[PDB]
């Protein structure tokens, strides 16, 4: 066993080793290992991506116009965000400017995804870490109605409703076929909600499972389908026709009416179901404002997103701010440049890849994806990993750093950047939210905080959907219908050699696609995706990523039942297919 | 009255088919899970993780040996001794074979499980391989598409539960009910195809009238699925209705049949 | 002035005349006149249909296969019921037997219509006679929540919801644009609900307006569209294919799944919203259990409906019983025969038509539709009527009688028939309903009763929807897919001369279409429709119809405000296009 | 801010267009009434009857003279001095003329108001006459169909309110947006038409595969509407999709073009 210091942490692999494989209630394949000391406190944390597909290799030789369709399939959970980054990247390489309506519709696609993804994560993925579903069977339906009505104007709150939900659950469990509830952590002492709050939460889990299907109707209108909508280089393919013959063959007034009806219902559900539930989880789990801080009080990163001025990706255009904080200095939000080779770099000394020199980090325009499964001694065999060897290569996830710093990305990172750049809406929302919980600002830099920030982002995005829809309708009123630029659709119009970056803020954090085009085809396509940052393995200096840092120093009540580990990992909303691509 | 046990496993995948499933409008996915099936293992949704999830898996396939449906999303990679996809420290393929041995039938959801999908596109770095090339002694129902249509997924489940039988299939193992006809055989823009009325460039006057997308690369003429009939997301749209040609996403090898914008 | 006695009434047209023209919150065109005495009690009532189209004349010479499509357009409110009667009639004439699935689907179409039509009538047509909408502005939202929750398990009951509903109404009226509420009867002393019940009812009005659009999705699956779905002689055109190639072109498992989803939601809304509201109206308006009895304690008529054994229209097959009661003898439910010339007859001595002898009635196989606008000695003129002359011709509605008796038809009529025939489910439902109100069985024979029975029937029909659906699925599981008989589709296969009767129970009562075919073409097509019975003018004996009887003896608080007249008329759910056709 | 006044009157009609309107899925008819328009007169829905309804009519057309939209469902009969349709003891046509005179614009909902519909089919006993043969000095927007599609009706309203202009129309006064193309020009069974794949008798094997309905009398080739694109009842179906040919119900004189089952 060894011990070393990094980022204020003592990394110590003495003591009992615990393995959590598979991690569930995530997208894709992750393994986690920890060591715990004699006080059952984590002294070592190991994040491992247990899948790889190789989209950066598959994209070579494709037509740049087809790239979005391939890379969209990086992930069906964050569906669409890789398509958006792809068309941005190709447009940046070739020098294409899209019409305003295309930009607006792309912003609608992204806000729709934020709403949908954050909602499903809250209930279906993270929810059962905080809601003891079986304990709901003990709730009094009238007290449940009373609790719900105290927290929200939401209509669906009758005692009869909560009895009916409880009875449904009782009948489900009675025959022993507990399905997704089988062999859960129910009754663990870290479940702190009273029975009435567990029944309210469970009822909302079911309401959210139903309602989330509606949100993506917006993606069906503009993008044909969800999951995995369609896009084009040059704008969007959903041509508009309001008042001419053949409007039946296009986005028309009836299609836009459908979109508006979805936006309203989406805001109403998030504001009156998700938001109060998130605040309730906070009220009943305040000690988790002090657990899982990790890198969130040290180093956070946003590239920014939602350009409101079409084809302008600068600070005055992006509605979601970009910037970096390092060394815990939130008074100096630093500018991020994705072309600068000294900024974003990826290491593979602790990952299953080959570089000519594994001690140096490669900017994505110099990126290499040469898979090399080489786990070393893992106390088993190459096909039987009993214990990862975190002194050597232990993951299919590359290790991104920013100016050599290990960063956290995602909703909490974004909130902190916007807050400290002085975004007024963000300051007021954050201050009001922490005031309501009677917690200091620092309480946001936590596992609880990640959940709170995610819910507040769903609210933000639902508001922006309306703003963007109104912008589109203003252009239509003014007779501005254009949805595609095709001046540079034909490969004969492109530079022989060019490269470009497409970037955005996906639901999980900062996303970039770096593309080099030569002779009409993709020569290089490198992706660095938010869970790549957060779930990163170590680097040549031994620095730990966001997941490992957030797990460090965490008490476990019951070692064999990894609820604390799940709570903190799920708070980051891991998408492993994204991380590895 | 007991519900049919379903074990849902995930190989290399993007999880789009799981997301599609939960979009179901009728029956709602909620009602599928609470009333129609017993979804007894599913990495995406289940409470238990790690050793607890392994215990569920082992108990269900043992208790219900011969009696569960196995749903598979994604596929096994044969490269690196299968360790491009790792489950409880071992190759995914081992879990696949264990789950398959006890199943009464297998549903291969999506183009990944059916054929390969994007990870199998040239040059297939991981040697991703569809389920029917590894499991060769069980009924496999292919439900292709990237992902398949939500209400098609739920209709297949309801059919199996209500009728107590597998759907009848074509020579490739796809359910005749939703894969018997081509997209182009039920496309509402076929009038325009017949008239030689085509979109030639995005957002041209033809595009704004809903003309045929054949010259923009539409692969509807060779693609079998229900998108032009059943449509997507509670009948709201499908790719062609919103202005993009069909990519061919239900057909084996569709990523490698040339540019989506070429003939 | 004159006075005469009929059916236990004193018909006296001395004294003040009141005119209500137009009757609103009905389908189509009606005029009502009454005389009231010094005591503000109605001593004379005059029912006038103020429209005519002549479908019976238009159908002459048409192909029998087309007839359903023409007669469907008798009415878009009871949409589909005339199509059903038409295919039944033509099939009866020619000798066609349809496959079981076609019969089951037709039963589904009819049950769907009962649910939809009853629900809309309750809220949108009759509701504002009972619910004081402006009084809802005075309610307390918490007391409204408490009331709703005391009556129902329905989820949507939070104080915040009722506050939101109230504020929507408050905003609606704040600009002085009261719309459908303008110049209403608000504040009239016969409005008896407390403010909280008014707000509860008004919230439900809005929920029902939204929800009714879903119910008719069942019509769209089997019949293409609603309003005005499609049908065929020989069955239904909605071919089924569950498990074969090309199921995407037919009623397949996904289409059936949509139907099931609508059936469950329809039952839920009726059982937990409409039913408790009907009872609540009863609880607050018990005196209306003794107002508007009319003919309902003397003569009631049902043909019966919903044949469960395909092509068998007998007593053992019809799920909704048929029968007639006269002379108030509910111990003698008499069989109805629609071919018997001495049973159903129509008189026109007081209607705008020509007969060779207007002192006798004509069975519909001998029917004549020869319009003659002759209002005679009106106050005013023939193009400017101040008062109809009820001693002569005063209506576009013919006067149907049964064995010379004036009958009431519709949900109360059916309920009485089924109750007195000993239908266990009806007896249980009625007994439970009247027990909850602490009212005698006789309390159903009233204006309030008509409303309670209509709600009852919506519940009944929602249960039958599931029963029929299950029957259909049972056939499909057994490989029984057939939906049409075509061996007699071609005209050369028909009898050269034949006639037939198609009958059913529409939402408003007993419907019949009598058709004669000769040489491939319709020779005669006569319709007697439920509102024709209820809104009937007088006959040669001076006998009054159901509406005129139910209005007799009614007290009015404020002669100039016809609230009591509207309550009673609306309780029958008048469809004037139906009545006149 | 005030909502646009709308006066909705009814001549000879079946009330199908009213029922269609309340089916609107987006915007909901509730929201149209509460938030988008001021529905100031409507026999189907209004509280007031009789003399109170007459007062509403008079007050609205006077106070908002020149500023209300007039919606007409149904038609006036010229037979029997107009008394085939009586309102307030006088011919309906007098109400129509009074309402028309103060309107900024007139919407003719449905085939009745636009052309005649069923009451004007041979032999037209009442001499039912479409609105534009009586009202010759005002803009009439014809929205035909029996009834028109619910979401078409609400889309036309939202267009007028959002864009503060009438929809552009064809030479017959029909909104181009929804009536610019034929049913058959956007029909998903066109593949089968083009291939000579026809239903020949009901419930034959062709019918069970969704073949073209042309030989069963489908009048989609001569009928302009949005049924094959927008569809009916929140996109759930349309006549052809559920196995019946188009009747031609949006076209002038469609009842008297021969049997629905003939060519
Ligand atoms: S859009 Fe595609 S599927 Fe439709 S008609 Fe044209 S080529 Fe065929
Ligand atoms: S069904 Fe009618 S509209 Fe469709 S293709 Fe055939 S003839 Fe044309
Ligand atoms: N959000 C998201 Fe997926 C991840 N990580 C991307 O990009
Ligand atoms: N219900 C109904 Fe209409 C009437 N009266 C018919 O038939
Ligand atoms: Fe639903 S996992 Fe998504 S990539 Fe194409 S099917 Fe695979
Ligand atoms: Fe909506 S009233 Fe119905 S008949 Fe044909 S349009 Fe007329
Ligand atoms: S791309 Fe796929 S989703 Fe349908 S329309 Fe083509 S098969
Ligand atoms: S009958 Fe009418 S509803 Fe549409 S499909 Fe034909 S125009
Ligand atoms: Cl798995
Ligand atoms: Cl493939
Ligand atoms: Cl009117
Ligand atoms: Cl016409
Ligand atoms: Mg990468
Ligand atoms: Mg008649
Ligand atoms: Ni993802
Ligand atoms: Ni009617």
């Amino acid at each position: 066993s060894t011990q070393y210091e990094t980022q204020g942490y003592t990394i110590n692999n003495a003591g009992r080793r615990l393995v959590v494989d598979p991690i569930t209630r995530i997208e894709g394949h992750m393994r986690c290992e920890v060591n715990i000391n004699d006080q059952n406190v984590i002294t070592n944390a190991v994040s491992c991506g247990t899948m790889f597909r190789g989209l950066e290799i598959i994209l070579q030789g494709r037509d740049p116009r087809d790239a979005w369709a391939f890379v969209e399939r990086i992930c069906g959970v964050c569906t669409g965000v890789h398509a958006l980054a792809s068309v941005y990247a190709i447009e940046d390489a070739i020098g294409i400017k899209v019409p305003d309506n295309a930009n607006i519709i792309r912003n609608i696609m992204l806000a729709t995804l934020w709403c949908h993804d954050h909602l499903v994560h809250f209930y279906q993925l993270a929810g059962m870490d905080w809601i003891d579903v079986l304990d709901a069977l003990k709730a009094d339906p009238r007290k449940t109605s009373e609790l719900a009505q105290s927290l929200s104007s939401w209509p669906k709150s009758s005692p009869g409703y909560f009895f009916d939900v409880q009875n449904r659950l009782k009948k489900f469990v009675e025959g022993g076929q507990l399905g997704i509830f089988r062999n859960g952590y129910w009754g663990h002492p870290q479940y702190k909600l009273p029975p009435e709050a567990n029944l309210m939460g469970f009822a909302h889990y079911l309401e959210a499972l139903d309602f989330q299907r509606e949100i993506v109707k917006i993606h069906a209108v503009f993008g044909g389908k969800n999951p995995h909508p369609n896009w084009i280089v040059g704008g969007m393919p959903c041509a508009i026709n309001i008042d001419e013959s053949g409007a039946v063959g296009a986005v028309n007034m009836e299609r836009l009416n459908l979109v508006q009806s979805i936006i309203t219902r989406t805001a109403d559900f998030i504001n009156n179901v998700m938001i109060p539930d998130a605040l309730a989880i906070g009220q009943f789990n305040k000690p988790w404002s002090e657990i899982g801080t990790g890198l969130s009080d040290k180093c956070v990163l946003s590239y920014g997103a939602f350009p409101d001025i079409a084809n302008d990706f600068g600070e005055k255009s992006l509605l979601m701010p970009g910037g970096a904080v390092i060394n815990g200095d939130f008074n100096n939000v630093l500018p991020v440049d994705l072309v600068d080779p000294q900024q974003v770099q990826e290491f593979v000394d602790h990952a299953w890849y080959r570089y000519p020199n594994d001690q140096v980090g490669r900017h994505p325009f110099d990126g290499i994806t040469d898979p090399w499964y080489n786990p070393g001694d893992v106390k088993g065999s190459d096909t039987n990993i009993q214990q990862l060897n975190e002194q050597e290569r232990y993951s299919w996830i590359k290790a991104p750093r920013w100016r050599g710093n290990a960063m956290e990305v995602g909703p909490l990172a974004r909130t902190l950047i916007a807050y400290h750049k002085g975004d007024a809406a963000t300051v007021e929302s954050v201050d009001r939210m922490m005031s309501a919980l009677n917690l200091p600002l620092s309480g946001i830099q936590s596992t609880l905080g990640r959940i709170l920030c995610r819910a507040h982002e769903a609210q933000w995005a639902a508001g922006k959907l309306q703003y963007f829809f109104d912008k589109l309708m203003t252009n239509l009123k003014n007779g501005n219908l254009a949805t595609a630029s095709t001046e540079k659709w034909e490969p004969a119009t492109w530079p022989t050699e060019c490269r470009g970056v497409g970037f955005t803020e996906a639901p999980r954090g900062a996303l970039g696609h770096w593309a080099a085009i030569r002779d009409g085809k993709i020569d290089l396509y490198q992706c660095v995706v938010p869970t790549t940052w957060n779930a990163s393995p170590r680097d040549p200096k031994g620095q730990i990523g966001a997941y490992e840092a957030a797990l460090m120093n965490t008490k476990m009540a019951i070692p064999e039942q990894p609820l604390e580990i799940l709570r903190t990992l799920h708070s980051f909303d891991p998408c492993l297919a994204c991380s590895t691509h | 009255k007991p519900r049919i046990p379903v074990v849902w496993i995930h190989g290399l995948e993007c999880t789009c088919c799981t997301e599609s499933f939960i979009r179901s409008a009728h029956p709602l996915a909620k009602d599928v899970i609470l009333s129609l099936i017993s979804l007894d293992y599913d990495d995406t949704l289940m409470a238990a993780a790690g050793t607890q999830a392994e215990e569920v898996f082992e108990d269900i396939i043992t208790q219900y040996n011969g009696k569960y449906i196995l749903a598979v999303e994604g596929n096994p990679p044969l490269g690196e001794q299968g360790m491009f996809c790792i489950s409880s420290g071992r190759p995914f393929i081992e879990k696949l074979k264990r789950a398959a041995a006890g199943a009464s039938a297998i549903i291969a959801w999506g183009t990944c499980a059916s054929w390969g999908c994007v990870q199998a596109a040239r040059p297939n770095p991981t040697q991703a391989t569809p389920i029917d090339k590894v499991i060769t002694d069980k009924p496999i129902i292919k439900v292709p598409g990237c992902p398949p249509i939500p209400d098609v997924m739920s209709a297949i489940i309801t059919y199996m539960v209500t009728f107590d039988r597998l759907p009848d299939v074509d020579r490739m193992g796809r359910p005749l009910m939703f894969y018997g006809q081509r997209i182009h055989d039920k496309c509402y823009r076929r009038a325009h195809f017949d008239a030689g009325e085509f979109v030639q460039s995005w957002d041209d006057d033809a595009a704004r009238k809903g003309y045929c997308l054949y010259k923009m690369g539409c692969k509807g003429p060779t693609t079998y699925n229900a998108c032009s009939s059943t449509r997507w997301n509670d009948g709201v749209s499908f790719p062609i209705q919103s202005g993009h040609g069909c990519l061919g996403c239900a057909e084996n090898g569709f990523w490698d049949r040339g540019s989506f914008y070429s003939r």
